[PDB]
């Protein structure tokens, strides 16, 4: 589902482990990702729903729940 | 006392060196390539989009 | 012209996914060294950003 | 050219061997003593002839260590 591939890519992704990323779990303070670590992050999110995004809107995106919030 | 100190001395020194030389130049490598690439993409990406 | 230049902009478009999806496969597979080094080997000593 | 120290072994190991100390230290060793930085002839011994000494040795099965302290012993190998 659209809800645990998030987490699918997120954890392969940041290499953090799925108990970690819960819905709150802001990818920075929490999982640690810095601004690379971040980037490739959106570009896997991308390409896992095949999707495009704005760059914008995407930087606003900072946390599993907002990742959600946007894929889905 | 010296002659026990600077040979102990010598080997630390030598395998630290060497082992560093070895490893840290093809994890730059790796770094790099993919700095690289992310660095292309994000070119295209801009440009694509305006 | 805008449509010539568009189809340079469909060219460009193949390109950047292309790029797009390498990017992703190496980071994939960087995570693993990343988890690894967390011995503290990797700030200073492994990162010789000269 | 023939019988020539050469021949059968290093200048430097028979060197060794023949010194008036060899035979002290080889029987104390053998006998498990730890040589420390105290008794400067033989630790002066072993020092100027470690290589040699370890090469010897092997020849038994047994490792002659050099600990980071500076002090040599005898290890035995399983065989």
């Amino acid at each position: 589902t659209i809800e645990e591939r998030v987490k699918k890519i997120i954890g392969e992704q940041l290499g953090v482990k799925q108990e970690e990323v819960t819905n709150n779990a802001s990818f920075v303070e929490d999982l640690g990702a810095d601004s690379l670590d971040t980037v490739e992050l959106v570009m896997a999110l991308e390409e896992e729903f095949d999707t495009e995004i704005p760059d914008e809107e995407a930087e606003k995106i900072t946390t599993v729940q907002a990742a959600i919030d946007y894929i889905n | 006392a010296i002659r026990v100190t600077q040979s102990d001395r010598d080997l630390f020194k030598h395998l630290i060196t060497e082992a560093t030389s070895y490893v840290s130049a093809d994890y730059m490598r790796h770094a790099n390539e993919r700095r690289t690439h992310l660095d292309e993409a994000l070119a295209l990406r801009g440009e694509l989009f305006g | 012209e805008m449509e010539n230049v568009q189809k340079k902009l469909r060219k460009l478009e193949r390109d950047y996914y292309q790029i797009r999806e390498q990017v992703v496969s190496a980071k994939a597979g960087w995570c693993a060294v990343m988890r690894m080094v967390k011995d503290n080997g990797v700030e200073r000593r492994l990162h010789r950003r000269e | 050219s023939s019988t020539h120290i050469e021949q059968f072994m290093p200048v430097k190991l028979a060197q060794a061997l023949a010194n008036s100390l060899f035979p002290e230290l080889d029987s104390q060793l053998r006998a498990g003593r730890h040589i420390g930085i105290d008794d400067l002839d033989n630790h002066a011994f072993l020092m100027d002839f470690q290589e040699q000494l370890e090469e010897f040795y092997a020849r038994y099965n047994v490792e002659l260590i050099r600990a980071p302290e500076g002090f040599f012993y005898l290890r035995p190998r399983s065989t």
